[PDB]
């Protein structure tokens, strides 16, 4: 069973979003699918849903800007929203109960963000590594993520292959109405001449995606 | 309509101790009760299901109980792997409902904070901009205070920080400070210091770095 979902992105206020789910493991002939959504640190809310037999049902204080529809031979559900609020931003997802009473199955998820501001890829810059960075045999460096919007955005370390101490922190809206985050790692001080150090950032919305070597600096 | 309200909103807890999350629904509802696990940069995950069924795959240590209006999920042992907010949901009747969520921590020792100092990249001052970064690394327990300095000056209004969420494997947190300047200020200046007031420590530590070293 799986379900997946639509890029996350910006949409105006007043205006409409859209997300496709598209499922696997299961026929839409014979389970529901559910659309949730979280608003960025609080709790979930129950949309609605498309049945198998293709009658709906919605949460009555969204249900006059609210449509679920699905294509049984494709094994894809659709959410329609419009006349957008800035309180409709949020983390939309699909569920199933499947078999289950509850709900089951997850879509990964889709962010959106319902805002009159412009998409904006990210500057990255590097935390170079130093003595004012290390502590006996460790030593900490990162990158800065700076100028984004809307969320989010993906970082990782020479692509994903390290992992171990990384944190990568959440991001602050800075007064430009822009994102900036940090992400750092900790790793053996005496590495850090010998090993190489990426920090890999993807902004889906934008399509930017940026490598930053991070050295030691002279 | 049906409103559930989950108890406390957040708990601490040491290791092997159990666990007791509250959820109250202000209609009967049964036993359509659900209780679900989400974990940072994660979808929810499925735990009980009609108040008391475990799902596929939970560990044992996880157990629901209860019917009508008074709902509790118990870990019988919590472990660092079930850091995470836990969210009860009802689907006895339209429109389905969620309470609010209540937040896992686990306590240990008190850690002091490892203090790292960055000064702003030399293509960041290129365009105009310097953002100085402090990052304590791996403290408990999570109140800390974090004070900036530029040539003496104690700075107000001009810094944001962030918290990780608790780590799994050894329980600490982790914070960045970000101190933003033009370029003309950054470059007026010489020294910058940030000064970190945190129970593990006898006294604040500071760390700082000079512009013309
Ligand atoms: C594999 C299989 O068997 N597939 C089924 C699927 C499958 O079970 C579901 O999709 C889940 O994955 O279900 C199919 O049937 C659907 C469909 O028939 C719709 C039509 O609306 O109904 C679905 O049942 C839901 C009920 O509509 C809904 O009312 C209840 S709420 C929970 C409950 N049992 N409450 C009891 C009291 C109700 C509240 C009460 N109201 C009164 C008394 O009027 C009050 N006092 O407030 O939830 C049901 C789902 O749990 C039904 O599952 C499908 O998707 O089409 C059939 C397919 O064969
Ligand atoms: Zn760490
Ligand atoms: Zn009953
Ligand atoms: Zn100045």
């Amino acid at each position: 069973v799986q379900l997946k979902q639509s890029g996350p992105g910006l949409v105006a206020p007043s205006q409409s979003l859209s997300i496709t789910c598209t499922v696997s493991g299961f026929s839409l002939t014979s389970f529901g699918v559910h659309w949730v959504r979280q608003p960025p640190g609080k709790g979930l809310e129950w949309l609605g849903v498309i049945w198998a037999v293709g009658s709906t049902n919605y949460n009555s204080a969204l249900m006059s800007r609210l449509s679920i529809s699905k294509d049984n031979s494709k094994s894809q559900v659709f959410l329609k929203m419009n006349s957008l609020q800035i309180d409709d931003t949020a983390m939309y997802y699909c569920a199933t109960y499947g078999n289950y009473g509850g709900f089951a199955y997850w879509g990964q998820g889709t962010l959106v963000t319902v805002s009159s501001a412009s998409t904006k890829g990210p500057s990255v810059f590097p935390l170079a590594p130093s003595s004012k960075s290390t502590s006996g045999g460790t030593a900490a460096l990162g990158c800065l993520v700076k100028d984004y919007f809307p969320e989010p955005v993906t970082v990782s370390w020479n692509s994903g292959a390290l992992t171990s101490g990384v944190h990568t922190f959440p991001a602050v809206l800075q007064s430009s109405g822009l994102y900036s985050l940090s992400s750092v790692v900790t790793v053996p001080s005496s590495s850090l001449g010998t090993q190489t150090y990426i920090c890999n950032v993807n902004h889906k919305p934008s399509n930017t995606k940026v490598d930053k070597k991070v050295e030691p600096k002279s | 309509d049906i409103q559930m309200t989950q108890s406390p909103k957040s708990m601490s807890m040491s290791v092997g101790e159990r666990v007791t999350l509250s959820c109250k629904a202000s209609e009967n509802v049964h036993t359509y009760v659900s209780w679900y696990q989400q974990k940072p940069e994660q979808s929810p995950k499925l735990l009980i299901y009609g108040a008391s069924n475990r799902y596929t795959g939970v560990p044992d240590r996880f157990t629901g109980s209860g019917s009508a209006t008074d709902f509790t999920l118990t870990i019988s042992s919590v472990q660092a792997e079930d850091l995470a907010d836990y969210h009860c949901g009802q689907t006895y009747t339209y429109p389905f409902t969620f309470g609010s969520g209540t937040k896992l921590e686990l306590k240990r020792t008190v850690a002091a904070p490892s203090v790292f100092i960055f000064p702003p990249s030399d293509e960041q001052l290129k365009s105009g901009t310097a953002s100085v970064v402090c990052l304590l690394n791996n403290f408990y327990p999570r109140e800390a205070k974090v004070q900036w300095k530029v040539d003496n000056a104690l700075q107000s209004g001009n810094s944001q920080e962030s918290v990780t969420e608790q780590d799994s494997k050894d329980s600490t947190y982790s914070l960045s400070s970000t101190l933003t300047l033009s370029k003309a200020d950054y470059e007026k200046h010489k020294v910058y210091a940030c000064e970190v007031t945190h129970q593990g420590l006898s006294s604040p530590v500071t760390k700082s770095f000079n512009r013309g070293e």
